[PDB]
């Protein structure tokens, strides 16, 4: 029953403000970093920032500073995200998450609809695969330090799940079929016999230097 | 062996923990103090069958191999016996990994309860460095 309940789908006019919330259960946020991620309608993940709720210190991707403000209230166990001067480019799903070795958890997400630096390269952008084929996706950076790279799998309409930690270690409960390799700047995710449960979008995330950054993603299709 | 506080501070700074993941040296020195009382041979058994080893009580479930922890991952790629050495090189290098997962030093529970938010810079006052 470990969880992050995200509070509220919203519809607002250009120029308005919205403040979202993320209340946790099963753990105290004061004991963690609380991260916020943005994902545009047919686009990829973007790290906004994190907050350390015990002392309120925050860290952002400089492009969001001034537009998005992370706040946290430990008595309520709740972290917040305030977005200002909303535009067409802000229409997205916003997740909160707790990232920790083998303890990643994400909220269900919250849709905001506006109505009127390390580089991660993912190859292929999209691909068609078959029923028992060997699939290898890659992720190339600009010196990730030793292996601070996560592999996430996202299905249409769901929060991303972590499959691999520290580049090559399988998450708990992940099928044998999946595996990760590399160190340095060059990483890969391989699925030996593609199973039918594997159709989704795969993302790599570097957490080696701050601002945490995501590859553009790989949509696998059966 | 039991480290003295300044000698541990010097070896930790030399091995690169001063300001690692933004945490000042005093944080790591305080952590060792409350996790193991500066004792390189300290061990602590957990209810999940894992054991915590050495001056920074590195857990046997995710970080090192002890051959008796049920769903162990050996992210640091070392036997836990190597974390019990007078030479803290391996524990500091594994501790760096532990601190880089996205959650800071929060996995060190004694750090969290005794050091975090406190004037951790006091743990290194009067030390050469």
């Amino acid at each position: 029953q470990v969880k992050l309940q995200q509070s509220g789908a919203e519809l607002v006019k250009p120029g308005a403000s919205v403040k979202l919330s993320c209340t946790a259960s099963g753990f105290n946020i004061k004991d963690t970093y609380m991260h916020w991620v943005k994902q545009r309608p047919e686009q990829g993940l973007e790290w906004i920032g994190r907050i350390d709720p015990a002392n309120g210190n925050t860290k952002y991707d400089p492009k969001f500073q001034g537009k998005a403000t992370i706040t946290a209230d430990t008595s309520s166990n709740t972290a917040y995200l305030q977005l200002s001067s909303l535009t067409s480019e802000d229409t997205a799903v916003y997740y909160c998450a707790r990232w920790d070795w083998y303890f990643d958890v994400w909220g269900q997400g919250t849709t905001v609809t506006v109505s009127s630096d390390i580089e991660l390269t993912q190859s292929p952008s999209s691909m068609y695969t078959s029923l028992g084929e060997r699939v290898t996706i890659t992720c190339k950076a600009s010196q990730d330090i030793n292996s601070y790279l996560r592999w996430f799998q996202q299905k249409p309409g769901k929060s991303p799940k972590t499959l691999i930690y520290y580049a090559t270690s399988l998450a708990d409960g992940v099928p044998s079929r999946f595996s990760g390799s590399g160190s340095g700047q060059d990483y890969s995710l391989t699925i030996s016999s593609l199973e039918s449960d594997d159709t989704t979008t795969y993302y790599c995330l570097q957490h080696g230097e701050s601002p945490y950054t995501f590859g553009g993603g790989t949509k696998l299709e059966i | 062996k039991v480290y003295g506080r300044c000698e541990l501070a010097a070896a930790m700074k030399r091995l690169g923990l001063d300001n690692y993941r933004g945490y000042s040296l005093g944080n790591w020195v305080c952590a060792a103090k409350f996790e193991s009382n500066f004792n390189t041979h300290a061990t602590n058994r957990n209810t999940d069958g894992s054991t915590d080893y050495g001056i920074l009580q590195i857990n046997s479930r995710w970080w090192c191999n002890d051959g008796r922890t049920p769903g162990s991952k050996n992210l640091c790629n070392i036997p836990c016996s190597a974390l019990l050495s007078s030479d803290i090189t391996a524990s500091v290098n594994c501790a760096k990994k532990i601190a880089s997962g996205g959650n800071g030093m929060n996995a060190w529970v004694a750090w969290r309860n005794r050091c975090k938010g406190t004037d951790v810079h006091a743990w290194i006052r009067g030390c050469r460095l």
